[PDB]
């Protein structure tokens, strides 16, 4: 809910090229400034004779919003012999998914061909190009012997990619193995130390990778989306994989081990042709140190109130337990053909209050089919059902739709303000949005009236101006606020009240204005005990009014100054969801 | 609890069962109160009919003359929480007109299925004359979309696919129309005939690009506006759908038009992903379009499941040779002469809806609206309950019509919360 939308961040790029087809961030140790990564896969480069080559671009944060080509390969196709082409870089794709991690960058192209070291063919491998702070390889483990469909030439590997905690890489490719699918990993340290820009088919030691099997298993695509996270409570990172054509076009996901690649547990989807397991995310939601599953089936169709079928998708979020069970719980899309669980992302603690959150966008809803991201906190039930902001396109479509939300990348504070920030990709109108987090505060408002028992022929407190007292009482408000991250230690607040809100005769009013109302600035500090101010109200005559039934309701509101309390840049500051705005009390009488 | 609630169109709300006496309070302490009847009011759900034309049974000689839904136009207005029921009558004429349009696939496995199909037009319209005299067949078809990893993309397997058998076998091809349905039986089979096989291919084909094209462009394929428009897909392998296409770097979703350029080719194969189940459905019931499945036994389980999806989608087990196709487009006929099922089109997210079946005379089904097992010429009864949760702007409009025929039922639903004080 504290998503920035008022002034985002805006990254555009050469049209067609599908410039946010895949985001990231980029952020070097130390104190090396903070990038953006956006793959445009079809994007034009310097390439000798290749057309839409597909490039990768670092986009600046600082100041301007440029974006300078990362430079994996300026060479073109190398040949196996005279005139004889050994590779097809043309619409490979390259920068269809990117992924990073501290210094190293990531980027694949899943429409590599390839020509076969023996016959002349047109085989789709695929390769990726691994870039270190100095080194930059190529790194194409299904460019191997194992050729034509039967074995990993059209294995399209980089189709999905991703870094672990202990710096290795997991890789899928769909088509292996008659479209099998196939996950491999190889240690990054192998894929520097024994690339040969000589060897076009690198063995690798310690590789993992799933094995061949039987022909009932063909057309399952495993490797269409990958993730990772601990799951067999050894400390290495697991692998999820998204099978979507698995059990006839019904959908699996399946966890392997990151150690061995020993299979773990896995999921089954409940719809036909829904597509489970298009995109698969791991974080854990409920704050018990637990990675959590989380599955996305866009094209779920779900019966609504009028019992006719509709296409909202749906994200089955499973919790998981110490025992080893998952807990499963779905959580289905709201717009028609919006396609909602297209892409997930974790956003660490949007909000810092203690829980990881995460975002799940539908690219073809919205006005105008523009494109919405739906934000979803955490809590220690679970994921949070009901989504807190809803982030919306600003662009039309031209001829593809703009897609916003396509692919997206998040949990990364930018800004060094405490929070995480958000990047939305939307490559349909060649467009990469950087959302700025908004600090929280947590208020806690309180408010004393006493006595409230009202003695209508009491009349202690002496009324200013004639000689007639009237019975009063005590109305007492205090404030206090903190936060968490960057935000300022002086907050100003504009304390109003209402005596009597609810009721027409008013029956009670402050003694010094003579009015129901009453307005004070109140600065409190961040952090520090409640500061209180205290003030004399009191009660009407008898003759004035006869509604002695309706208690008396004394009412406070209070909202902050988010203009003088904003950001240098002017990013101004929230107030938490759930903490209301306003409290109130009552008041009786005897009768 | 009508007396906590209750302002007259405040009172109304709180409650279907409330009235207001111009105190809040329901219409029979009403008269305790001493509130007379021009003084209660209440915006009573009530229908109004408008169009209630009985059911012609019997051969028609004038198309125009036949009705088979009863009522047509009904003007409904409904409380804010309270219902109403719908009497839905429909029954099916004897002789009507039929649409087939024969949608096969390509593949060189289905080469020797061509050679039995080769004088089918004439065979089937010779058994399709017994039960109506107005049928028009037509032809289409389908392999893949001819784009890598689907397809092989060297120069020498994109002339012939079929070059490492080998085999002549035509370039792949997404989907081309080639046959409007028309009379003529004897043009059917001079075209069957013409066709050649193209790739041999053991993985899914695109045949869902086929079908969204066979149902949206009306023109091009040419159904008729009242007859039965069935589409016959004939294939032997599964079929690619939405997001398969991300292999080839096709991201862009189908957008449920008709593609077909002056050639009569799906021209939209290579840009558009393949279309989606949610999205079929959208297309099929909006085009009135019944899906028959003929497939091998390979694939009967698979197309069984996605045609309890799609309303009105039948399957049948077809042999290797396809020499049965007949048997089966007959057979999957009679079932749809015995089988009728209710549609609500343009209704409300909002709005909730039941149904109940009423098949035979003794007979009734609850959370149903179809039946089944029924000779042509007997009537079929259903209740349609329609409730609104809240008040709304303004009317909307519905209709409820039966699967794969033109008679509809035209429903106007007008909210009310005003007061007849209030004027
Ligand atoms: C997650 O979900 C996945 C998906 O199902 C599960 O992964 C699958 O698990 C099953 C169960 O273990 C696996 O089936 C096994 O497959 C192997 C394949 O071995 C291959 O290689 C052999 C040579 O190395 C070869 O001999 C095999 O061929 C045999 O079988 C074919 C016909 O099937 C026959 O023609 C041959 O002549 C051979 O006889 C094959 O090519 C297989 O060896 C396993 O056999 C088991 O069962 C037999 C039963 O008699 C028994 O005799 C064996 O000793 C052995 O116990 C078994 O069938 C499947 O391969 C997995 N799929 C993938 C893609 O990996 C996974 O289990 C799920 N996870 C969890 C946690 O549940
Ligand atoms: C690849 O590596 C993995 C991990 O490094 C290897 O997994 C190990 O498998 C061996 C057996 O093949 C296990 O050895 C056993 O461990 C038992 C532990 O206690 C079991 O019984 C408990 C009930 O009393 C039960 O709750 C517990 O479940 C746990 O493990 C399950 C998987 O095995 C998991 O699904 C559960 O959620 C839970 O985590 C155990 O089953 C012990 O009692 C036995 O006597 C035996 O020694 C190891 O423990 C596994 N290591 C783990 C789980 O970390 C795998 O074998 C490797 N593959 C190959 C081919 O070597
Ligand atoms: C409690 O705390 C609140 C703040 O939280 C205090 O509110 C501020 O009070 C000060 C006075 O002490 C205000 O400052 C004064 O504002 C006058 C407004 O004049 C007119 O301004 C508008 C036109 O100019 C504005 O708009 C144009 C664009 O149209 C801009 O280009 C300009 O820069 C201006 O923004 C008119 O539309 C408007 O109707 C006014 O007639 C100004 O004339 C004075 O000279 C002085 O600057 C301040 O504006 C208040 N801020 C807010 C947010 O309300 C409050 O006073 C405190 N109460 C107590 C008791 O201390
Ligand atoms: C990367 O550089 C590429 C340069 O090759 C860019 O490719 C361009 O892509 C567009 C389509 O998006 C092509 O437009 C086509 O135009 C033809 C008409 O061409 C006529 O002339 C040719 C001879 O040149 C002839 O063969 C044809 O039959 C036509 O008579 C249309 O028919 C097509 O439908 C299509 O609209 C451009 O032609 C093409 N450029 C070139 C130089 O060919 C690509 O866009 C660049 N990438 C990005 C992201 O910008
Ligand atoms: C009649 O009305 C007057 C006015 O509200 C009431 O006076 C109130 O009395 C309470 C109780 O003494 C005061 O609270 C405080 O109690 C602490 C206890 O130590 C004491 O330290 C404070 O000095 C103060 O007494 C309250 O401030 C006071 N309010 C005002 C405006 O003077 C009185 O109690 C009522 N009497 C009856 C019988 O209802
Ligand atoms: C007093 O605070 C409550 C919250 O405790 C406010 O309730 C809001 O009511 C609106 C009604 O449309 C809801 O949309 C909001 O979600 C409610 N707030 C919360 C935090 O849930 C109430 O409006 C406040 N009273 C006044 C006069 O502002
Ligand atoms: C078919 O009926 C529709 C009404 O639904 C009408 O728009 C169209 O013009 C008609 N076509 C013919 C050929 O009568
Ligand atoms: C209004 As009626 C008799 O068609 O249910
Ligand atoms: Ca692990
Ligand atoms: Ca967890
Ligand atoms: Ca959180
Ligand atoms: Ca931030
Ligand atoms: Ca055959
Ligand atoms: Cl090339
Ligand atoms: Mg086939
Ligand atoms: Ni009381």
């Amino acid at each position: 809910f504290n998503l920035d939308v008022d002034s985002p961040a805006e990254y555009s790029g050469p049209e067609g090229s599908y410039f946010g087809f895949a985001v990231d961030f980029f952020v070097p140790s130390a104190s090396s400034r903070m990038f953006l990564l956006v793959g445009a896969p079809k994007a034009n480069t310097t390439q000798p004779g290749i057309v839409e080559g597909g490039q990768v671009l670092k986009c600046d944060w600082s100041s301007t919003r440029r974006c300078q080509p990362i430079e994996f390969d300026a060479t073109g196709n190398r040949d196996y012999a005279k005139d004889d082409p050994l590779e097809f870089k043309s619409h490979q794709w390259f920068g269809a998914s990117v992924r990073s991690k501290q210094d190293k960058i990531l980027a694949c192209a899943p429409l590599y061909h390839w020509r076969t070291e023996m016959k002349q063919e047109r085989e789709p491998v695929g390769t990726c190009f691994l870039q270190d702070g100095t080194k930059t390889v190529e790194y194409a483990p299904c460019r191997s012997q194992d050729i034509d469909a039967d074995g990993q030439g059209f294995c399209q590997g980089g189709f999905s990619i991703d870094f672990t905690k202990a710096d290795r890489v997991l890789l899928g490719g769909p088509g292996s193995f008659y479209w099998q699918g196939q996950l491999i990993s190889d240690q990054v340290a192998e894929i520097v130390s024994k690339y040969d820009p000589n060897v076009y088919s690198i063995k690798y030691n310690n590789q993992l990778a799933t094995r061949t099997a039987q022909a009932i298993f063909d057309d399952s695509y495993l490797g269409y989306s990958v993730a990772v996270g601990d799951f067999n409570g050894d400390g290495i990172d697991d692998f999820v994989s998204g099978v979507p054509r698995a059990a006839r076009t019904l959908g699996m996901v399946y966890i392997y081990d990151g150690k061995n690649m020993s299979s773990l547990y896995n999921f089954t989807g409940e719809q036909m042709a829904a597509y489970f397991g298009f995109s698969v995310a791991a974080t854990d939601i409920n704050g018990d140190d637990y990675a959590d599953v989380f599955i996305g089936a866009p094209l779920f169709m779900d019966r609504g109130s009028d019992g006719k079928l509709q296409e909202v998708g749906q994200v089955s979020v499973s919790l998981q337990r110490a025992s080893g069970d998952f807990q499963t719980t779905k959580l289905n899309g709201f717009e028609v053909f919006a396609r909602f669980g297209s892409a997930i992302a974790p956003l660490g603690d949007l909000d810092q209050d203690g829980f990881n959150d995460i975002a799940i966008a539908a690219p073809y809803g919205g006005e105008d089919k523009k494109g919405i991201v739906y934000i979803f906190n955490g809590r220690s039930t679970g994921l949070n059902a009901v989504p807190s902001q809803i982030l919306e396109g600003q662009w039309a479509a031209r001829s593809c739709p703009p897609s916003f939300g396509y692919s997206m990348k998040g949990a990364t504070d930018i800004d060094k303000n405490g929070y995480p920030d958000l990047i939305v990709g939307a490559f349909g109108v060649d467009r990469a949005i950087l959302y700025r987090a908004r600090p929280v505060i947590t208020v806690n408002a309180g408010l004393e009236v006493y006595p409230s028992i009202l003695n209508q022929d009491n009349k202690t407190c002496s009324l200013p101006g004639t000689a007639l007292k009237v019975s009063c009482f005590n109305v007492r408000f205090c404030l206090k606020a903190d936060g968490k991250g960057v935000l300022p230690r002086k907050l100003n607040f504009q304390v109003e009240l209402l005596l009597d809100k609810l009721k027409a005769i008013r029956r009670a009013l402050f003694l010094y204005s003579r009015s129901p109302s009453h307005s004070k600035n109140m600065t409190i500090s961040r952090g520090g005990l409640m500061q209180c101010e205290e003030l004399i109200a009191y009660l009407r005559d008898e003759s004035e009014f006869r509604d002695k039934l309706t208690p008396i309701t004394i009412f406070m509101e209070y909202r902050l100054d988010y203009r003088t309390a904003a950001d240098t840049t002017g990013l101004q500051p929230i107030l938490n969801q759930f903490t209301p705005a306003n409290i109130s009390r009552q008041a009786h009488i005897l009768l | 609890g009508c007396a906590l609630g209750g302002t007259c169109e405040d009172c109304l709300l709180i409650g279907p069962q409330c009235a207001w006496c111009a105190r809040c309070d329901t219409p029979a302490n009403l008269l305790a109160k001493g509130c007379q009847l021009n003084f209660i009011e209440n915006p009573v759900s009530q229908v109004e009919i408008l169009k209630n034309k009985p059911l012609s049974v019997g051969r028609q000689k004038n198309s125009s003359d036949i009705v088979q839904i009863a009522p047509q136009s009904l003007i409904l207005k409904l409380r804010p929480g309270g219902a109403q029921t719908l009497q839905v009558h429909v029954r099916q004429t004897e002789d009507y007109p039929v649409d087939l349009y024969y949608l096969m696939d390509l593949s060189a496995s289905m080469d020797d299925d061509l050679n039995t199909i080769k004088e089918l037009g004439s065979r089937l319209s010779k058994e399709m004359s017994k039960l109506t005299s107005n049928f028009r067949l037509g032809f289409g078809s389908f392999v893949e979309k001819p784009v890598s990893p689907f397809v092989k993309t060297t120069p020498e397997e994109i002339a012939n696919p079929c070059s490492s058998i080998p085999y002549f076998c035509l370039p792949t091809f997404g989907f081309k129309h080639i046959l409007p349905l028309t009379n003529d039986a004897e043009r059917f089979n001079e075209i069957v005939k013409n066709q050649k096989i193209s790739a041999n291919i053991d993985t899914p084909e695109g045949g869902f690009d086929a079908i969204m094209q066979a149902a949206v462009c009306k023109e091009k394929i040419g159904w008729r506006n009242d007859s039965l428009h069935l589409l016959v897909f004939v294939s032997d392998a599964d079929s690619h759908f939405g997001m398969d296409s991300k292999l080839a770097g096709i991201v862009c979703p189908n957008d449920g038009l008709c593609h077909l350029d002056s050639k009569n080719e799906y021209s939209m194969s290579t840009v558009l992903e393949y279309p989606t189940i949610g999205q079929l459905i959208d297309k099929l019931v909006q085009n009135n379009v019944l899906l028959i499945f003929a497939v091998t036994q390979e694939q009967v389980h698979l197309y069984e499941n996605y045609a309890k999806l799609i309303p009105g989608a039948t399957v049948g087990l077809l042999q290797k040779d396809s020499g049965n196709i007949l048997q089966l487009i007959i057979s999957a006929y009679e079932e749809l002469r015995s089988e009728v099922e209710l549609e609500v089109l343009g209704d409300t997210e909002g709005l909730n809806l039941s149904f109940t079946a009423i098949c035979n005379n003794g007979t009734l089904f609850q959370h149903q609206k179809k039946c089944s097992h029924m000779k042509v010429g007997d009537t079929a009864s259903f209740s349609v309950t329609v409730n609104i949760p809240h008040c709304e702007r303004r009317s909307r409009h519905i209709i409820i019509k039966p699967v794969g025929l033109g008679d509809a039922l035209e429903l106007l639903v007008s909210p009310e919360c005003n007061c007849d004080c209030q004027k």
